Formats: structure tokens, sequence, C-alpha cells
């Protein structure tokens, strides 16, 4: 699973 | 906030011919881009996603492209089928943004000119007691748009009148238009005359009715 | 694989309201996200909210809506979206939404992107008004009995003055369908709203018959229309 949106790295 | 400007906002096409709709972000968004077409009462129907790809079952008369920040929607051998909405959508990021989709573009699908079929409805004899009254002129089937003028003994209605015409029909690419005015009781009871001139072009149909003759 | 909202409703200025949707033929996984997009009458897509289908809590809100709408998983296979202090700008149909995206990696850990819906609702319509629901009038719509008949004519009924949208019109009870017409709405001043459909007919000697359906008030009206 992922963690969030690209733009929060 | 990373902002969907689509242009523009509406376009024509002849049947046969090319359209294309451009959609422009206000930041890069590595062509995650998507593109959608909407019938009205209809969910939107996926067509492009990442820019350019296809999506399955749909017509590859629809065509995306671009990258960067200015997008493309090519539709090749436009049809009256074709007639709808189209939303651009930017796939990038649901974080921090108001709206993931631009404002839309309507495109209008120019078919055969068809001349409208005229008709002006008086009101039913039950309507003036309940103190309004609503005359209903129809214009069916006819391309291209036509505008509607009422008259009432001689003097142009400019209140009261409220139009709906219908999507463009999916084969034919005609339209079906209402035009109806509604008055009081007592404003409708005080003249004789009402008419409906529908024009289309250099083409002209008037539909009167006298209300006594009702 | 499909979607349905429910919850829709005419509801006054201020108060508050939830939509599910319901998805059948599959159910929540972390491949998706479920999402709101609603669409006000005759305006654009708006993009409300987004939960991630994985097991995660993972929501997005569009900037208008946080603060105001909530998104939730109440099961692997409904997703709710709680309005609250509602106002007329929140009339629209309220579409759910499956949404893809591509579990791009970063330097330490998976992040959501290339998001795009590939599977809709048909939509609840939610309807914010002070007006209360009303049943429409029915008006028979023929040729004025002054003119002269002809072999063909079009006959048909003006619905009135009803909230909330919508209202259905079938002829002789759906075995008329040629040659039928029925247009857009249109709200009036009133905020009430009016729509027309007519038919071309042949047969003169003959009444037609339009059935208007009103759901929102349990109403049905039939009107024979005589020439």
């Amino acid at each position: 699973e992922i963690i969030g949106d690209i733009r929060q790295a | 906030d990373i902002v969907m400007t689509q242009t523009p906002a509406s376009v024509s096409a002849a049947v046969g011919g090319t359209v294309t709709i451009n959609c422009q972000a206000s930041e890069t968004i590595s062509n995650y881009l998507a593109w959608y077409q909407q019938k009205p009462g209809q969910p939107p129907k996926l067509l492009i996603y990442k820019a350019s790809t296809l999506a399955s079952g749909v017509s590859s008369r629809f065509k995306g492209s671009g990258s960067g920040t200015e997008y493309t929607l090519t539709i090749s051998g436009v049809q009256c089928d074709d007639a709808a909405t189209y939303y651009c959508q930017q796939g990038y990021s649901i974080s921090d943004i108001d709206n993931s989709f631009g404002g839309g573009t309507e495109v209008v699908v120019k078919g055969d000119p068809v001349a409208p079929t005229v008709l002006i409805f008086p009101p039913a004899a039950d309507q003036v007691a309940t103190g309004t009254v609503t005359i209903v002129c129809v214009a069916n089937k006819y391309f291209p748009d036509v505008t509607v003028t009422w008259e009432v003994d001689g003097t142009t209605q400019t209140t009261g009148i409220e139009n709906s015409k219908t999507p463009q029909n999916s084969a034919d690419c005609t339209y079906n238009l209402s035009s109806t005015l509604t008055l009081t009781s007592t404003q409708y009871n005080s003249h004789k005359e009402y008419t409906c001139k529908v024009t289309q072009g250099t083409t002209s149909v008037v539909q009167s009715f006298n209300r006594g003759d009702c | 694989q499909s979607l349905e909202e429910s919850g829709g409703d005419l509801v006054k200025p201020g108060a508050s309201l939830t939509l599910t949707c319901t998805a059948s033929g599959f159910s929540f996984t972390n491949n998706y996200y479920m999402c709101w997009v609603r669409q006000a009458p005759g305006k654009g897509l708006e993009w409300i909210a987004c939960i991630y289908g994985g097991g995660r809590d993972i929501v997005f809100y569009a900037t208008w809506a946080k603060g105001r709408f909530t998104i939730s998983k109440t099961s692997s296979t409904t997703v709710t979206l709680q309005m609250t202090s509602l106002t007329a700008a929140d009339t629209a149909t309220y579409f759910c939404a499956r949404e893809n995206f591509d579990a791009v990696g970063v330097g330490g850990g998976t992040y959501s992107t290339d998001y795009y819906f590939d599977l809709w609702g048909p939509g609840t319509l939610v309807i914010v008004s002070s007006g209360q629901p009303k049943a429409p009038s029915v008006f028979p719509l023929a040729p004025c009995c002054g003119d002269t008949p002809s072999a063909t004519v079009t006959l048909g009924c003006l619905v009135k003055g009803y909230l909330p949208e919508p209202v259905t019109v079938t002829w002789n009870s759906g075995t008329l369908t040629n040659g039928v017409r029925t247009f857009p709405s249109v709200r009036q001043s009133s905020g009430l709203y009016s729509l027309s459909s007519v038919v071309s007919v042949t047969s003169s000697s003959q009444p037609v018959t339009c059935n208007v359906a009103h759901p929102a008030t349990n109403t049905k009206v039939d009107k024979t229309v005589a020439p």
C-alpha cells in the first residue's frame, strides 16, 4: 500500500 | 490549485470535420491528463487517460495529445453522436487542489439544415382559474438555431418568456425548442392576439390565436 | 462492477444530509480511491473528495469541501459523504466514482498519482431550497378549438410548478413513443420547475393520455388530451 499523494513526498 | 483551464468554452464543427479542444495546466502534470465526454443526464464517460491512452471501447476518433502544461483532444470524423460537453481532468494530484476538472467544452455538431415545425398551444380551459396562464410555443426538429420572438396584440413581449432547447439529436443533430409565455389570468384576459414567431435565418414561421376563439 | 448513489433529497438551507454510494460486483481495495464528484444543474464537474480503497485511512478533500463535507468508508461496498450547512449552491447531482492511480515510489515510500475515474454511478439529486415539495399541475396542450382540424396533429402536456426534480412523462402508458418530444425542465422565478412534453399523432378522433410522475410527492397525474 501507498502512504499518500505524490505531492506529499 | 492546479488549475485546469479549458478553451474554447464552446466550439462548432460540421459533420465529417475535426474539432480540437485545449486544456492548460497551471503547472506541469507529467502527462496525467484525462478527457471525458458527458451527455445530458448521464455521468461522464472516460475517453483518454495518461494524456494519450485511449480507454477501452472508446472510438479511435478521439485523440489525446500534448505534454507538460498544454494538452489537446481532437475528434476526427465529427458526428451528431459527438454533440456533448467534454472535460479534461488532471490526475497528478488530489492533495491541496480545488478542482481537478477543467471548466469543460461544449461541442456543437453542425448537421443538415432542417426548418423547424412551429406550433402554438393556447392555454387549456382550466388554467385561468389558477390565476396564471401559460402559452406554449414549440419549434420541433430543426437545425441550425432559431430565435423566438413573442407578440401580444402586436406588441413585442420581453418578459415572462423561457426557452428550453433539447440537446442535439444524436443521429441527426436537430434541436427541439419550447418557448413558453407566462402571464397572470388578468394580464391574459386583457389582450386578444397571441403570437409566437420562430425565425431560422432567412425563414420565419408565425403562429397566432385569439383568446376569444379558444 | 457498478455504483449506485442514494440519499439525495430536497432539504432546507442549513440542513445536513448524508449520501451513500453502494458498489456492486466489486469491493474496495488498495487499488482505488472512491470518490464524490458533484455537478450543479447546467454547470461543470466539481470534484469533492476521495477516500482510499485500501486499509490505511487516507482522505483528500477539495479545498472548498474540507471542513463542511465528510467522506468515509462504512463498509467494503459503501462510502458515504456527509454534507453540513447546505446552501442552494450545493444543489447538484452527486456522483460516486471509482478512481484509478499508479503507485509511484519516492525515497522510502510509495505515493499515489495518475488519477482518473473509470467507474461512475448515475448520481443522486440533492436539492437545497426554502421551498417545500410541490406536486405539479398538468395542463393539456392542444391547437385552438376555433382552428380547423388537420389529419396529423400534435398534442402535449404542460407540467407546471413542481419541486424538486424530476418528473417523468409518458404517453398512453408508454405505448406511444414515436414523435414524443419532452423538453428539459426550467426553474422559474418561484424556484419551481416546469416542463412540457408534446407528441405527434394522426388520429384526431382519438384521445392521447399523458402520464406524469413526480416521485418526490408520490404523485402521478394522467391527463387526457382532446384536439
